[PDB]
This record gives C-alpha cells, sequence and structure tokens, in this order.
C-alpha cells in the first residue's frame, strides 16, 4: 500500500505561522513531483503549490511569498510552511504525488487524508456535553443522544459505548452559532423495550482542548 | 490562465441511471484534462486522466471523452455510493493548474417519511444557564422538510438551527436535527414546546411536543 | 558558417541538444524574422572560442532559455549559467516541425532526480525510479520512461507550437 499520512494542522491567529507534514510510504518524496492542494469551507479545490524532484517550486498567486513547500529525504516527508496566515487561508489541506498532470508520473494519483487549518482570532474552548434522554416511543423504537455544545475550533469526534454501538447512529455536522462557537448532536435509535436494561455512553473527544468526556444517557 | 465551466452544478439520478457531466474550456486545451471525485470532507480521487484514460483502480462504469473545448464524464450506471462532487481540472496552463467549480451528484429514490422525536433540555444544561430543545427527523427522503417550532402555539423565529447528514450509503436517506436555544429565563416563561414537521412523505404535518417539567 | 546551424534541415531534440564549435571570421539580426533575440553581457573574432547550440521546444518554454530560469526545460534538458554571456535566438517553426495528425519526433526529458549543471547533456533512457524498489529496466508503477514527446500539430496554440532555438556562447 502506498500511503501519504498527514499531520500538524490546527488553529492559528492572523499573522501567525504553521507547518504541515506529509509522511509518505511506497513513494520517494525527493524523487517525485509533489503537490499541496486545499479546499476552503464549502468551496472548490485550489492548487496551492508544486515541487520538482530537482527542487523547483511553484505557487498559486494567492500564497506566493507567504508559503514554502519543502521536503526531507531522511524522513521521507513533504512539508508546507505557512506564514502570514489569514482568514482566507482557512481550509482543509491535502498533499499529493504528481503536479496535476495527465501522464503517469506527473498525475496526482495518491493523496493524504487532509488536515484542517483554521485562521481565527477566536480562542480555544472545550465543549459541554448534555444528554438527550428518551421518553415514553414510536414504532417500537426510541431515540436518544448527546448534545455537544459551545466549542472551538473543529473537530469533535463522538462514539457510542467506546465504539460498540454503530448501527443506527447519526452524528450531525457541526453548526456555527452567532456566538462564534460550534455545536453538534449525536443521536441513535434503540429498542424501546430495552431502556432500563441497556446502558448507553456517548464518548465525546475534542482534541484542541484536550477534552475527553463520557456521558451516560438515562431515561428520566 | 484558462478558466473551466462545468455543467450542471447540481444533478439528481436514481440507482442504475446513466449520468453525464460536462466541462467547458474557455480555449482549446487538446486532451489535457482530468476528472476527480470528492466525498464531502475527504481527499479527491483521480478517475480519468488525459481526457479519457481510466485511472487504475477506478471502476469501469466511469469514462471520459472530449477534446479541445468540450469534455464529458459519464457514469454508465449509478451506484448508491457514487454521490459526491465531481471536479474537472485542466493541465494546459502554467503551474499551478486550476479546477472547475464542481458538480454535486445526489441519489434519487422513492419518498420516505421521517420518524420524529423531540428532546427537552437536560437538567444539567439548565443549571448552567441555557436551554436547548432538539427535534430529530430520522431517515427520510427527499431532503426538503419544513420544521416549525411552536411555543404555547406561537411560531418561533431566529432562534433555531438545522443540520443535515450526508446521504446514507445504502438507502440514500437523510437525517435532520433542529435545535431551539433559549435562555433559562426565557424557557421558564412558557409551557407547551412543539415541533411541527411538514414533508412530502407525510400525509399531514406531524407534531411532537412536551410540557415544561411534566 | 552560421548558415549550417540556422538553415539546417533537421534540428535536435532538446534533451539531445546539438553543439557546433565555431572557428570563424549583426548580419543575423538584420535579416531576422526572429521572435526572440536576447543577448547577455553584450549588445551588438574577439573571442577564444564560440559555441552554437540548437534544438526545438514549445513556445511557452522559450522563456526558460535564459539565465537563472526554472522549469522542466531548464532543469532537465538545457541549462544556461547565471554568468551567461552570449545570445539566445528563437523563431516559430510550425510550418516545418508540425504535421497534420501530429509530429512526435521531438522529445524532452520529463523525469530526472536532480537539475542539470550548466551546459550539461543527458541522453540516457534508463527507467526512472520513483520509489525505493528498483525498476530493472521495466516500466510500470513508480517506474517511468524518462522521455516524453511533443505533439506538434499545425492547429496548436502558439504556446504549444514548435520553436527552433540557437544559443551562441562566447568565451
Ligand atoms: C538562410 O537562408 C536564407 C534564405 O536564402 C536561402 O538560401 C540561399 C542560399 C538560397 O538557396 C535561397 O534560395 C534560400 O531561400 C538566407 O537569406 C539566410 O542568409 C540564411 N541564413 C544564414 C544565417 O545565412
Amino acid at each position: 500500500e502506498v500511503q501519504l499520512v498527514q499531520s500538524g494542522g490546527g488553529l492559528v491567529k492572523p499573522g501567525g505561522s504553521l507547518r504541515l507534514s506529509c509522511a509518505a510510504s511506497g513513494i520517494t518524496v525527493s524523487s517525485n513531483y509533489m503537490s499541496w492542494v486545499r479546499q476552503a469551507p464549502g468551496k472548490g479545490l485550489e492548487w496551492v503549490s508544486v515541487i520538482y524532484s530537482g527542487g523547483s517550486t511553484y505557487y498559486a498567486d494567492s500564497v506566493k511569498g507567504r508559503f514554502t513547500i519543502s521536503r526531507d529525504n531522511s524522513k521521507n516527508t513533504l512539508y508546507l510552511q505557512m506564514n502570514s496566515l489569514r482568514a482566507e487561508d482557512t481550509a482543509v489541506y491535502y498533499c499529493a504525488r504528481g503536479e496535476g498532470g495527465s501522464i503517469v508520473g506527473v498525475t496526482s494519483d495518491y493523496w493524504g487524508q487532509g488536515t484542517l487549518v483554521t485562521v481565527s482570532s477566536a480562542s480555544t474552548k472545550g465543549p459541554s456535553v448534555f444528554p438527550l434522554a428518551p421518553s415514553s416511543t414510536s414504532g417500537g423504537t426510541a431515540a436518544l443522544g448527546c448534545l455537544v455544545k459551545d466549542y472551538f475550533p473543529e473537530p469533535v469526534t463522538v462514539s457510542w459505548n467506546s465504539g460498540a454501538l454503530t448501527s443506527g447512529v447519526h452524528t450531525f455536522p457541526a453548526v456555527l452559532q452567532s456566538s462564534g462557537l460550534y455545536s453538534l448532536s449525536s443521536v441513535v435509535t434503540v429498542p424501546s423495550s430495552s431502556l432500563g436494561t441497556q446502558t448507553y455512553i456517548c464518548n465525546v473527544n475534542h482534541k484542541p482542548s484536550n477534552t475527553k468526556v463520557d456521558k451516560k444517557v438515562e431515561p428520566k | 490562465d484558462i478558466q473551466m465551466t462545468q455543467s450542471p452544478s447540481s444533478l439528481s439520478a436514481s440507482v442504475g441511471d446513466r449520468v453525464t457531466i460536462t466541462c467547458r474550456a474557455s480555449q482549446s486545451i487538446s486532451r489535457y484534462l482530468n476528472w476527480y471525485q470528492q466525498k464531502p470532507g475527504k481527499a479527491p480521487k483521480l478517475l480519468i486522466y488525459a481526457a479519457s484514460s481510466l485511472q487504475s483502480g477506478v471502476p469501469s462504469r466511469f469514462s471520459g471523452s472530449g477534446s479541445e473545448t468540450e469534455f464529458t464524464l459519464t457514469i454508465s450506471s449509478l451506484h448508491p455510493d457514487d454521490f459526491a462532487t465531481y471536479y474537472c481540472q485542466q493541465s494546459y496552463s502554467t503551474l499551478p493548474y486550476t479546477f472547475g467549480q464542481g458538480t454535486k451528484v445526489e441519489i434519487k429514490r422513492t419518498a420516505a417519511a421521517p420518524s420524529v422525536f423531540i428532546f427537552p433540555p437536560s437538567d444539567e444544561q439548565l443549571k448552567s444557564g441555557t436551554a436547548s430543545v432538539v427535534c430529530l427527523l430520522n431517515n427520510f427522503y427527499p431532503r426538503e422538510a419544513k420544521v416549525q417550532w411552536k411555543v404555547d402555539n406561537a411560531l418561533q423565529s431566529g432562534n433555531s438551527q438545522e443540520s443535515v447528514t450526508e446521504q446514507d450509503s445504502k438507502d440514500s436517506t437523510y437525517s435532520l436535527s433542529s435545535t431551539l436555544t433559549l435562555s433559562k429565563a426565557d424557557y421558564e416563561k412558557h409551557k407547551l414546546y412543539a415541533c411541527e414537521v411538514t414533508h412530502q412523505g407525510l400525509s399531514s404535518p406531524v407534531t411532537k411536543s412536551f410540557n415544561r417539567g411534566e | 558558417p552560421f548558415g549550417e546551424v540556422f538553415n539546417a534541415t533537421r534540428f535536435a531534440s532538446v534533451y539531445a541538444w546539438n553543439r557546433k564549435r565555431i572557428s570563424n571570421c549583426s548580419v543575423l539580426y538584420n535579416s531576422a524574422s526572429f521572435s526572440t533575440f536576447k543577448c547577455y553581457g553584450v549588445s551588438p573574432l574577439c573571442f577564444t572560442n564560440v559555441y552554437a547550440d540548437s534544438f526545438v521546444i514549445r513556445g511557452d518554454e522559450v522563456r526558460q532559455i535564459a539565465p537563472g530560469q526554472t522549469g522542466k526545460i531548464a532543469d532537465y534538458n538545457y541549462k544556461l549559467p547565471d554568468d551567461f554571456t552570449g545570445c539566445v535566438i528563437a523563431w516559430n517553426s510550425n510550418n516545418l516541425d508540425s504535421k497534420v495528425g501530429g509530429n512526435y519526433n521531438y522529445l524532452y526529458r520529463l523525469f530526472r532526480k536532480s537539475n542539470l549543471k550548466p551546459f550539461e547533456r543527458d541522453i540516457s533512457t534508463e527507467i526512472y525510479q520513483a520509489g525505493s524498489t528498483p525498476c530493472n529496466g521495466v516500466e510500470g508503477f513508480n517506474c517511468y520512461f524518462p522521455l516524453q514527446s511533443y505533439g506538434f500539430q499545425p492547429t496548436n496554440g502558439v504556446g504549444y507550437q514548435p520553436y527552433r532555438v540557437v544559443v551562441l556562447s562566447f568565451e
């Protein structure tokens, strides 16, 4: 398996800097055309930068002067140094082999998983987790969940019973409130008959604030 | 610099349908064109390169054709997981290359009514000072749904928000939440909180409700 | 003897660029019709030795035949030094070097691990190794044939039309 594993996004204030990492396996980074591509929230893809195995570098006009593509052969990693960051640079960034061409070797066949970069003056804040308790109950089934309120920045990850329960689970995309903080809910359908029998724990994780919370959702 | 216009911007089709997406170049670019598929917040997947070559891996139902200024991407028979945004990308201009604006594909299916649930604010949230009422609409199609908050039969406005999941990979349905947020003081001013849902799969609007404390 | 280099019937591919040593005596620029005529260190023998280099490239790539330039051509095919003293002469050759359905005779190097030193020439066709596994002379994944051909068709845009190029270097 050829893979590109990315790391090191995060929150940063306008003017600040950040370095993105892309560790490669099955591909020699120093021997290849390599590329960084990004996507602002709800927008199209934009090619950001390209580097040649010989060393030549190319940049979109919007980031020229402020961004630097680089690599290290001994750690087989591609890097993007970002300086003088701004709100417009808020995006999900992807590394890739190739330069976007149309010949094998320069085609962009393998990509990284992406990392979020958030350029904002707003501070980090951990979420509150509140239970959405069942009542009594329609069509044999019943619904419950967890409200994950008032946090910044993204993302949050929710699992149920440490990953045991997955079928019937809906974790909604987070919504930005007028406070500037994000909020989401995770819900799940379960048999109504098994409410005083089964125990449901939602496991909320907010890495930016180092928050790990487990909330037990009981019928009240 | 070259500028690419795709068409259409949005497009709905049933499992098994033929699907066609066009990409138009503002000048001739020979066969210097690529197609990518992208699921919402995930990495792009290269489908077609050099206008018409099938990238290794990619299922055979994807095919591309065109030259100069007009290019088409064709899904011969839509699979239920093929929903994504499809991008074209010219490889003709100076580096770095540019993309088209994207064509979003949704799966079409038979109407499915939502199951409605309503949740009062937790006691622990009210102790903090705030109150959130959640209304859940589970596994329905199509996406369009009216959700009205009613407080002692007074319609609410400007203090709720909706979030929708992506289409289910197997049966193409949606789920939706609607969250009404009030101060504890405002919450304690009224009694009957109701969630009135209108939807094509429902013969009549469906209300779920409660009384504060009860 | 600049006639044997400018008016030559056949030109070299840029990766296998041609070099003619001149032992010899502005007549070129005055009977021009050239699209590019840029001299460096001098403006129009008083020289130990002079060289004439000639090859074919795309229209958009002629900008790379210049000191301190980057690109596939300058990095992997033909490199001018920073201190270059000489002239770079280019002209559109669509009427000779393009054919209907494409002229695929002119090639360029698309893959190389490191840049060429000034006036370095590389005509090897060893399979390029993009990963840690050796290719053993066979093409495939991460194993690319280094050379790629231009497709000169008469109806290509000017940036993708063939340009013949002569580089005079004085020393
Ligand atoms: C290249 O050729 C130009 C055109 O003249 C051609 O060559 C002469 C000898 C005759 O055969 C004539 O019929 C041809 O059309 C010359 O004007 C030009 O000087 C030549 N280039 C150089 C560098 O001498």
